[PDB]
């Protein structure tokens, strides 16, 4: 047990076996200005959760998805990024390719939601 | 290579947000506007850079000791009466207190409307200005009305912690010689910072924290003569206030339910308010504070300290507060040497009432006498230089704007914003 | 891509085809009249999220369920209901009898809960 | 139907028809006296539903783990439990092993997240 | 026919930045904002 982004200097493969450590800590003069960090805490980690809904992802850490890695994002190979980079250089990376990653698994998770749809018809 | 969507990653951007206080007889800095307390997590291999110069805790704690300044005067007395004319005398009529004292007679409201009261007070010279037994007036009468500093809340500073709101982290530099700038090897996650007392004086950093291994010189930029040196020492310089004269508060009623608390006389000890540092003590803190100071200007560089230039008398002088009275020390004696490649130092003191503290115009503060002897133990951790614009480096003591009082305690933390969603490449594919 | 309710006016079966659009877009003196909108509508879309949470439909957009049509309310067949009318013509329609589906829903699925429940004790 | 907290005093194995009875009920200056109530149940709730998501149970009112129950916790035998007891007297006996249950059940999920995880990388 | 028809040079004592000091002031208030009483007084 490493703690609280214990381990942010960790490699990539390493430190996605601590998720739930990040992950439990996200949610939980000195009057509303108090009040209105917890709103905050709340509205930044239900559109989180929001996100991972709509690409299928609800109720998961770890979300194996569709989208094919387009090697324009990152030409490196899986044993120089699970072993070799952390997360926070991970990050910097791909930062740019956030939005178009993210439009790609809103409309994959769409597709299957309708696919699904048109099977259970049958 | 496919994309992976990580939530909770361990990645963080600078942010300002705000702070909330936290706290472990009401004060000004009252713990019915914090929160009680309860924490430090070492980040290995994590060099982050911090900045105490563009600090926006700095900014923020500063709106919020003036914020519970006022806050915690508001619910007592306005001395809108106080302006009248006064028949002033001489106390001593003759180097003593009681030749700082004018001995004021004036007509003052009754607690019935149509009466009148014919009290008297004395009243600081630095408190009543001449109308041209001769007639004067308080000092901030043509620009304010002061309101009577609240004689059940005190003025002495309790530990107050900023803590991050959720979403957010504070970094902490654990680093022993980190100056204010630049990258620091070791950082850590607090929950939220160390008791901070939000000491407020001049010229010279009474209490707060000491450095750790060697007197620490921090400047925004040591080329600069426009910016203050704060300096830290890693051993406190201990300076004794006191005020000999036995006081004996007097109390007016000027209205109903109000008091005014005047000095009604002046007894004992009469020798005028001092600080006394002692000699050999600040000699050789005066030695450290040259030797890490030549380092930025060179070995054979004259390292001179003088005195404060000019300017009010909150500026001019160690401005502070002790015991709820407030104190104007010299210390000219202080900073008067030159270096070249049981004793005790006395400095004297005014005292004044009415109180201008947060470099305002508009809202003073009459603070009201206290009774008996005030006795002071204090610890100067700091100082606040200021350079002269040749072989001579000259520092006087600067000082006046307060948020360089809290620059020097927040100078090793930082608030930083969690960006806990962050994409990779990995040979997953979705199902 | 039509937009945020761009398929109102769309046909019952268009118009369950941009399910996503609408649903991200219910989440996102003075200081207060912010501040507690912003409250509304997160409460708002925890109402809707539990009663999917309910029906056993949570984290889908489309959730066949085990609750039989009546017919009572409406006497359509599919042919007309997903090629003629819009969503907000048939909203119309079933005003009447959407608390009756409502608790169906709920009372179907945990009844189900409990049937699935049972299966696992042999 | 018994209402909110109807079986309160039913047994174990009764109470356990009408969960979703009182999951309903958990989410629905003088302004603000209102306002921090509202936001404080809403919190209350989702801390719930977080702990639900990291064990694998989201979306469940019964949910099955894989943690064995250590005797140790209580050795009563599985017929003096659900129709002996009842939820309240049940709760005052684990209530000191209910911290260390906690933790078993958020170890066993992300040991299931990985395993599988792994297991579908194949 | 002027605007100076539509003024009234009213002359009065004004308090002082010292409660104990009064103020001989004149301002020109428009016949709008004046009301008489009963160099007369408005
Ligand atoms: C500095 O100067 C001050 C004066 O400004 C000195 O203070 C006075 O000290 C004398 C003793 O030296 C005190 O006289 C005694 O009174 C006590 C009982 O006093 C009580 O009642 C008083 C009247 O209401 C009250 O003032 C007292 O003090 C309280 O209230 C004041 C505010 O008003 C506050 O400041 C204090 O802190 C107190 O809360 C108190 O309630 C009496 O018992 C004494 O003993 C004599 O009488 C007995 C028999 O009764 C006899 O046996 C003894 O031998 C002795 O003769 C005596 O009458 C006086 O009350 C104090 N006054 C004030 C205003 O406090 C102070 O001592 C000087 N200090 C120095 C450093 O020299
Ligand atoms: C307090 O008020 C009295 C009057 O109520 C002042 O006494 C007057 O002083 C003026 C001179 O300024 C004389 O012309 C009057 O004759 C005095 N009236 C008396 C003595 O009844 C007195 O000066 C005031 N005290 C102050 C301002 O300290
Ligand atoms: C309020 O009154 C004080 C005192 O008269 C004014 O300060 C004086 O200003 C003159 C003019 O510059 C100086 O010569 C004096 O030395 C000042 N006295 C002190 C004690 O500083 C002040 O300017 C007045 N304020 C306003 C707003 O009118
Ligand atoms: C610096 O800290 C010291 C110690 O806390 C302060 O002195 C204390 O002041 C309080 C209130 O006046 C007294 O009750 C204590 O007895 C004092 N302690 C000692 C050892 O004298 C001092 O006032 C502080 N300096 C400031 C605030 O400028
Ligand atoms: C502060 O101390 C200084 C130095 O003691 C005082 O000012 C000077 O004192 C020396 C001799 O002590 C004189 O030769 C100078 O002429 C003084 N300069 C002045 C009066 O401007 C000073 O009086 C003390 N107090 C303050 C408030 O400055
Ligand atoms: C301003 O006040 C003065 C008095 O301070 C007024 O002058 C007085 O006027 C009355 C008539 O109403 C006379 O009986 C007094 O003798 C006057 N006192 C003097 C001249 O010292 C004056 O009228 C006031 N001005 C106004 C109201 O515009
Ligand atoms: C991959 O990214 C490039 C831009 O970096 C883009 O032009 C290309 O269309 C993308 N390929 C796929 C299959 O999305
Ligand atoms: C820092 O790096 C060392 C090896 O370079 C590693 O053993 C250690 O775990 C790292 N720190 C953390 C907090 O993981
Ligand atoms: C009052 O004191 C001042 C300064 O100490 C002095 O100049 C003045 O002459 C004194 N007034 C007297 C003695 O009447
Ligand atoms: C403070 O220290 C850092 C790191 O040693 C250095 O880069 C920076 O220049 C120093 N500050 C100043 C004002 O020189
Ligand atoms: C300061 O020192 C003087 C003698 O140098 C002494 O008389 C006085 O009492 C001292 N004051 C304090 C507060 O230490
Ligand atoms: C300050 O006072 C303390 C006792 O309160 C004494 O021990 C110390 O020597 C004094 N120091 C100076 C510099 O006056
Ligand atoms: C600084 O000292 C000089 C004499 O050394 C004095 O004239 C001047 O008033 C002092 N300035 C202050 C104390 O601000
Ligand atoms: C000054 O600091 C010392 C330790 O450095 C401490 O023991 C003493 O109480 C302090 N004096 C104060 C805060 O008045
Ligand atoms: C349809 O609803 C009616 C009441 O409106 C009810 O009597 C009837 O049983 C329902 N049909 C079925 C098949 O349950
Ligand atoms: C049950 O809990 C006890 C602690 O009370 C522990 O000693 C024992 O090993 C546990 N049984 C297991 C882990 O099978």
């Amino acid at each position: 047990f490493l703690g609280f982004l214990g381990a942010a200097g960790s490699t990539m493969g390493a430190a996605s076996m601590t998720l739930t450590v990040q992950a439990r800590n996200l949610l939980s003069v000195w009057g509303i200005k108090q009040l209105q960090a917890r709103v905050l805490a709340v509205e930044r980690y239900l559109r989180d959760q929001q996100l991972l809904g709509i690409w299928g992802c609800s109720g998961k850490l770890i979300c194996c998805t569709n989208v094919p890695w387009n090697s324009s994002w990152s030409n490196r190979n899986l044993s120089e990024i699970w072993d070799n980079m952390t997360w926070l250089q991970w990050d910097k990376e791909i930062s740019n390719y956030t939005q178009i990653i993210y439009g790609l698994l809103e409309e994959s998770q769409n597709q299957q939601e309708k696919n699904e749809q048109d099977l259970l018809a049958l | 290579l496919w994309v992976t969507v990580y939530y909770g990653v361990p990645v963080w951007k600078d942010a300002e947000t705000t702070l909330f206080c936290a706290s472990d007889k009401h004060n000004v800095w009252a713990t019915h506007a914090c929160v009680p307390t309860d924490q430090e997590i070492h980040l290995e291999n994590v060099t982050e850079e911090f900045n105490m110069w563009k600090n926006n805790m700095v900014e923020q704690m500063h709106t919020d000791i003036i914020s519970l300044w006022d806050q915690s005067l508001k619910p007592c007395v306005k001395l809108t009466p106080l302006c009248v004319t006064l028949q002033c005398t001489n106390v001593t009529n003759n180097d003593d207190m009681r030749g700082e004292l004018k001995n004021c007679s004036f007509n003052m409201t009754t607690e019935l409307r149509d009466k009148k009261q014919k009290v008297y007070s004395l009243f600081y010279r630095l408190d009543v200005v001449q109308i041209n037994n001769k007639e004067y007036r308080l000092i901030n009468c043509n620009t304010s009305a002061i309101t009577q500093a609240c004689p059940k809340v005190s003025f002495e500073p309790i530990p107050i912690h900023y803590c991050a709101p959720a979403g957010f982290a504070i970094l902490k530099c654990k680093d022993k010689k980190f100056n204010g700038t630049g990258p620091c090897p070791s950082v850590s996650t607090v929950q939220c910072t160390h008791g901070i007392k939000p000491v407020v004086s001049t010229q010279l950093l009474l209490n707060g924290s000491l450095a750790e291994e060697e007197v620490m010189i921090r400047s925004e930029n040591i080329t600069n003569n426009a910016k203050n040196i704060l300096v830290q020492f890693n051993t406190p310089v201990q300076i004794n206030c006191t005020r000999p004269n036995n006081n004996t508060r007097k109390s007016i009623r000027i209205g109903p339910g109000q008091a005014f608390y005047a000095t009604g006389d002046i007894i004992g000890d009469i020798r005028q308010a001092h600080c006394n540092v002692s000699k050999a003590t600040w000699n050789e803190t005066l030695g450290k504070v040259v030797k890490q100071l030549r380092k930025h200007f060179g070995n054979n560089t004259i390292i001179r300290f003088a005195n404060s230039s000019g300017g009010d008398l909150e500026v001019t002088t160690h401005s502070f507060n002790c015991g709820g009275e407030f104190f104007y020390c010299n210390t000219s004696g202080l900073f008067n040497s030159t270096w070249i490649s049981n004793d005790s130092i006395t400095l004297p003191c005014r005292i004044k009432q009415i109180i201008n503290m947060w470099q305002r115009i508009g809202q003073a503060m009459y603070a009201p006498p206290i009774q008996g002897v005030i006795r002071c133990v204090s610890n100067i951790t700091g100082l606040i230089l200021t350079r002269d614009g040749s072989t001579t480096e000259t520092f006087r003591p600067g000082g006046g704007d307060m948020r360089d009082n809290w620059r020097s305690e927040l100078y090793k933390y930082k608030v930083v914003k969690i960006e806990p969603l962050g994409v990779a490449p990995t040979r997953c594919k979705r199902r």
